């Protein structure tokens, strides 16, 4: 949230001191989330290795 | 009979991540080989098939 630069606002208002938050889940439970994404979320590459003398 | 070790979970054997069937994690379980009776003071010795390695 940028007053000088509203072009890039991602969100409706500004997070302020004293706002309520919460965590998504239960205290210690071990779990395995499903994922969803778009092709350009992440990317992967590899560097060819030279050989030792 | 089948004894279930509560806080110790099966793994995926190749990946080594805990198994989760969407409710809870699936705990490890082993099978009694031979009949076993308990003595006074209340402690039992039993042989189990399947191992929590």
């Amino acid at each position: 949230y940028d007053t000088t630069n509203p072009q890039y606002n991602s969100v409706s208002r500004q997070v302020e001191a004293g706002d309520a938050v919460s965590v998504v889940g239960t205290a210690s439970q071990t779990m395995k989330p499903n994922l969803f994404y778009n092709k350009f979320f992440c990317g992967l590459g590899s560097i060819p290795l030279p050989k030792l003398h | 009979d089948q004894v279930k070790f509560t806080n110790t979970y099966w793994l995926q054997q190749q990946t080594k991540q805990a198994l989760y069937n969407g409710a809870t994690p699936i705990s490890f379980t082993a099978t009694v080989t031979a009949d076993a009776n308990s003595d006074s003071g209340g402690d039992v010795t039993v042989t189990l098939s399947g191992v929590p390695i």
